[PDB]
DNA sequence: CTTTAAAGCAAACGGTCCACTTGTGTTTGG
DNA sequence: CCAAACACAAGTGGACCGTAAGCTCCTATTGCTTTAAAG
RNA sequence: AGCAAUAGGAGCUU
């Protein structure tokens, strides 16, 4: 499901001026990195299964999704 | 009114297993509550065994009231029921 | 193994229902076999 | 993941209904609540109940 | 401008029992 | 004695309730998010 | 002189 779409054509207590306004975002690539650990300080470093086992952590990788928001307006992101 | 006269008593003349068990339990509890003992106590100290000796010698002072299904009852002293 | 595992539930249900059906039945001092309502099931237990 | 990511996209829609009304540029890094996929995957894998 | 408290909000097969449908019978009245 | 309309009789479809006993351990969750008010 | 609940899962003996 690669697209979301908002819309409003007209009649919002204006002076009869109508514009078609689509707001839209495009999902891009997925980026998969090695499992990392973030401390309450905010410092980061590599995470290994034994550390996740000892400190009752979850052994997981961050998933990033590129989003490129576009708009088209016809009168009638990291 | 609901009691039955000693002549028309039509139940068994024999002490049943349940009557014997409950009578022995009750007598044992009684003797264990520092009740007087009717038999001659020679060797035994367990209240249940004393109760068994009293039951065999027909010297347990209790009465079984045997209820009939219609609510009436018959009364039998333990000493007049026959123990096997 | 499946038979042993599966029939035991039906058997336990059957035995529970039989016990509940027959739980209130006792031989009385007049020899009759009556339930809790006093109704006669057999006039003499086992007929002997 | 399909269930939880459709949840996330519904959240994105439910945010873009309000924020766009303000008529402002938004950087989308406050539009994604990343905790949805994480909490869902973790809940399912930690309990075994496969679903929301 | 930030924190705490309170209120509101989502998308397996069998059988006893109940009366509506289908059907049969009456017995007034000519 | 016979015509008839409504008094009176079943056959039939589809509702609910329940499914052995006892025992052990471990593991996770116990409401959450958004809006409004006060300092 | 005071050691939560509810669930799910895996097991024991028939």
């Amino acid at each position: 499901e690669p697209r979301l779409i908002l819309d409003q054509p007209a009649q919002h207590t204006n002076e009869k001026d109508n514009i078609n306004k689509r707001y839209e975002i495009r999902f891009g690539k997925i980026y998969l990195s090695r499992p990392t650990m973030t401390e309450a300080d905010g410092t980061t470093h590599a995470m290994f299964p034994q550390e996740a086992r000892l400190r009752n952590l979850t052994y997981s990788s961050p998933v990033y999704l590129d989003m490129e928001k576009s708009m088209f307006t016809s009168i009638d992101g990291n | 009114e609901l009691a039955i006269l000693k002549e028309e008593r039509t139940t068994t003349p024999y002490l049943t297993k349940y009557e014997r068990a409950r009578i022995l339990g009750t007598r044992a509890l009684q003797i264990s509550m520092n009740a007087p003992v009717l038999v001659d106590i020679e060797g035994e100290t367990d209240p249940l065994q004393i109760a068994m000796k009293e039951l065999s010698q027909r010297k347990i002072p209790l009465v079984i009231r045997r209820y009939l299904p219609d609510g009436s009852y018959e009364d039998w002293g333990c000493d007049e029921l026959i123990v096997d | 193994l499946i038979d042993t595992a599966v029939k035991t539930a039906e058997t336990g249900y059957i035995q529970r229902r039989l016990v509940k059906a027959l739980e209130d039945i006792m031989v009385h001092y007049d020899g009759t076999t009556r339930n809790s309502l006093g109704d006669i099931i057999q006039f003499l237990y086992g007929e002997d | 993941f399909r269930i939880l990511f459709r949840k996330l996209t519904r959240e994105i829609y439910r945010y873009m209904q309000r924020c766009i009304e303000t008529d402002r540029d938004f950087n989308l890094n406050l539009a994604v609540k990343s905790t949805t996929i994480t909490s869902g995957l973790k809940y399912s894998l930690a309990t075994g109940n496969w679903g929301e």
